[PDB]
């Protein structure tokens, strides 16, 4: 989420999760886009039907 | 009135015939493979056609 910083100032705020076997769920301190290693996640649904919000504004 | 008689015994067996026939497959399979299949749901029209015959009043 954090913005693209300039120069050697951030060093890790945007770098991709590097792995040699990406088909296992990443560790608890890796980077998720929506969710986490622990059961901290988002409920199942679709970007088509509205439950609250819909379309692009949804999760 | 002298007579000579021969007797036959008639035994009527009124069995309670109830007959429910069907014109569909025994197995009705719902295979939810698509997302719209989940969201809109699955509907199968005319899966079973019941034809009824009965000697007695039936429910």
């Amino acid at each position: 989420k954090t913005a693209f910083d300039t120069g050697r100032a951030a060093l890790g705020e945007n770098n991709v999760y590097a792995s040699r076997d990406p088909f296992d769920r990443p560790s608890a301190d890796a980077r998720y886009i929506a969710g986490g290693n622990a059961p901290a996640e988002v409920a199942g649904g679709s970007y088509l039907v509205d439950d609250g919000a819909s379309g692009s504004n949804g999760a | 009135n002298l007579i000579s008689e021969q007797n036959v015994t008639v035994t009527m067996d009124l069995q309670p015939v109830l007959q429910l026939g069907m014109q569909g497959s025994e197995t009705v399979s719902f295979v939810f493979s698509q997302i719209s299949e989940y969201i809109g749901g699955l509907t199968q029209y005319g899966a079973v056609d019941l034809s009824v015959s009965s000697t007695v009043d039936w429910c």
